[PDB]
């Protein structure tokens, strides 16, 4: 005689897993995480994140948090903004952490939902729709600081030299740097010269990270970067992704999380798509192209499979493209990059997938 | 084989496949819930010849699953029939009623 | 120069909406109400409705009341099954009736949530899992008590002969009637003797439903009645929708909200499809029969248009019918339904359509 | 050209209408109300991204502010992503992959407005 029983853990090995945050944009109240094993397609389990969820895995890959909205009665009711801790192997809520009501409601960009590189710290966007930056100790499980520093600034990028500091994007085309004390408040902070022309040359805020700069590229193809080895962020730019011939075809980068960064090589991967003009900028790729950040010259370039959004995996050397529906896995161990699979029907209405972290 | 609205043991599954959804045919996935309750279906096996009782325990707490939706009605009835019905929600007594999707666990003869 | 303003209300009259209740089955904790203006196919508004919505017009037009499922935390936390009133012109949220927590989760039969005749009370199917009748008082916004009675049955047939009867489907193959008194709770009760085999002869629960009586059809296609023109009600049945053609293609009847009767005429419409056998009792219809109740013979056929349930309008002499996502709005002034136009993409997952109700009284 | 109540609502209701030319979701005119009317019982956004739009049929431009309605779900019809002089958010209300139901009583989105505003 069968029973059935509940309790399990999810079957594949947490290095075999990716996270694919589907919206569900015509149902956005029953927005959810997607739990797939890369190697074989499988479904493997998911999360329920109700009204535009976002999502991250805990830098030592034990836990899954996420961010959303609630209501008494959904559509009425008192509004309450929450991150939720959930075990990573077993897929069930463990905590829930208060915020203030003014969380990023809007699309899935990675740095709209991040965490210091240390991982006891949670670092989210927030909008009311004055931004500020808010941080959550994990450890406490509480809302700790909000750092209206970063006012008309938005999205965080880690710094994954320094264990509790990050950088955000401001409206004079500079950078602003908080570097969090052990307590979670702010202990320090910087400014940079301005690094573009927000006016003239705006970026795409997706970095390319690598462990101690970053690169961002623009809606006219350029990339300006950001190095961080120091306490004070140094910034350059322009160099062209363009060449002659690209650029009388207007070829221009579109997507949303749209580059990604090779550390070991220096091989940064670009959504492009040809005919560029204003209001193109989110336009599916056309093609990937492989950019050498050493020379400042594109190596390679592939078809797009219109994918939207990426990300790249270190140390399996993979990247994985997202087309709103269904995620590509590639080979990136050689400069070519290398198609294993396609998982159909992974999302509805997804523009961010993550790896299961490895690296502790 | 498990995976096919087809599969014998499926007979009168009106909703996900668990085996879809990270779970399998007498598993509930990750972090949900089974229902003590269920509807109860006669099905044919198509090896031996013989008509089994399959017990369809839902999988709660967590929303739609989305995955391998079946539709089959053999021997089902109608909800003056209760048990024998698959148009209600057997999730409708546990501690959180949120539909995943169901199972389909042998009985015997 | 322009201003976004709120507060308007729809921009059709009454009389030109229809309600289609979509469960979103793929996502059903975001069900909703699609309001349409059957005349034209435009969409006029919606109502959420959470997990799992039910949803019913009120008898003299005004309101709207569904009936859904709450937690705190929507997969986790406490409990919430209630009926909500809404303006029906504003489309806007008035009043939260508190249930116990077992109101019948399912599809949307129209017999798990419906009104007396006199529109006084909300009459709902519990199930938790043993059955019971939720009575809801509309004037106080109370609910009264359970209906034990009603224990191993199913379903709510109202009584549109009396203000506040109904009967409800039992295991035993007969029907239990309840009549209410003035404070919704049961003043008297009876029950018929047996209608259909239940082994035998299953009948589906759906009424076609006349002012004293409601005909029902069964998995093999035959027709029950019950009478309730007294307060004994007297069962008859069976006979047969097919005939010797009919039986020799295995046609059956098949769906949903898959009856309806046209009470001035006395004709039931009848959804079917041929090449019967267990377990095709929810397949699409093949075809929609009508046919005489009177003199118990089939008057027309018509494509089916893979249609599954279906709503009759005394008033204007329409039919609608539902394949799940699209509907098809029939003139049936004249034995043989004419179709008048076809709405897509009403719904993503409906399985129940209702008109505004017009006059009724 | 500047009255959408008085052209064709085949046109109002397309995403190439000149004015919805920064639109990220469902059109309100095809959820029940109008370019400048939310459907019955949803809420206008009091905040919005703007758009500079060009109008064809006069050669002018015209600002445009895209107000939500809100406190419904997803209205689910004419969904549009388009994308004129868009900005990301650290040019805020220039910008059109956030909610700007965000400020509303209840946040819940459920359609877009093209509410013109002026040359």
């Amino acid at each position: 005689r069968e029973v059935l029983t509940g309790g399990h853990s999810v079957s594949a090995p947490q290095e075999n897993r990716i996270y694919v945050m589907d919206s569900v944009f015509m149902h956005l109240t029953e927005s959810r995480v997607h739990v797939y094993d890369y190697t074989n397609g499988k479904f493997l389990g998911m999360v329920p994140t109700a009204f535009n969820g976002h999502v991250q895995v805990s830098n030592d890959g034990k836990k899954i948090y996420t961010m959303t909205t609630y209501h008494e009665r959904i559509t009425r009711g008192k509004r309450s903004d929450v991150v939720e801790v959930w075990d990573a192997d077993k897929l069930t809520f463990e905590k829930e952490i208060s915020l203030p009501p003014k969380r990023v409601q809007g699309l899935n960009y990675d740095g709209l939902f991040r965490q210091t590189t240390d991982g006891k710290f949670i670092v989210l966007q927030n909008a009311s729709p004055a931004t500020s930056i808010g941080i959550v100790d994990v450890a406490k499980g509480d809302y700790v600081e909000d750092v209206t520093a970063a006012a008309g600034c938005w999205s965080v990028i880690p710094q994954p030299n320094r264990p509790r500091s990050f950088m955000t994007i401001c409206g004079d085309g500079g950078l602003l740097t908080i570097n969090l004390g052990e307590d979670g408040k702010v202990a320090s902070q910087s400014r940079s010269k301005q690094m573009f022309s927000v006016k003239d040359d705006p970026i795409f805020i997706a970095p390319a990270l690598d462990k101690d700069k970053a690169h961002f590229v623009s809606y006219y193809g350029n990339v300006y970067s950001a190095d961080f080895s120091g306490d004070e962020v140094k910034v350059d730019g322009p160099w062209s992704l363009l060449n002659d011939e690209d650029k009388a075809k207007n070829w221009v980068p579109g997507g949303y999380n749209l580059v990604g960064l090779h550390r070991a090589s220096g091989r940064m991967y670009v959504f492009m798509h040809p005919d560029g003009k204003e209001g193109t900028h989110k336009f599916p790729a056309a093609e990937i192209w492989v950019m050498d950040t050493k020379t400042k010259q594109r190596v390679a370039r592939i078809p797009g499979r219109d994918a939207l959004s990426m990300t790249i995996d270190q140390q399996r050397n993979l990247m994985l493209t997202l087309d709103g529906g269904n995620v590509n896995v590639y080979d990136i161990s050689q400069p070519e990059p290398k198609l294993l699979r396609t998982i159909e029907g992974a999302a509805e209405a997804s523009l961010q997938v993550q790896f299961h972290p490895v690296g502790g | 084989e498990v995976n096919s609205c087809d599969y014998w043991r499926h007979c009168a599954v009106d909703g996900f496949l668990c085996s879809c959804c990270g779970g399998t045919t007498t598993t509930c996935p990750p972090g949900s819930t089974p229902s003590p309750i269920s509807w109860i279906g006669t099905c044919h096996n198509p090896h031996d010849g013989k008509d089994y009782l399959i017990s369809y325990h839902d999988c709660c707490g967590k929303t739609a699953c989305g995955r391998c939706q079946c539709n089959t009605q053999t021997r089902e009835r109608p909800g003056y029939e209760f048990f024998l019905h698959n148009d209600v929600n057997w999730c409708m007594a546990n501690e959180n009623s949120t539909f995943h999707c169901t199972t389909s666990v042998l009985v015997g003869l």
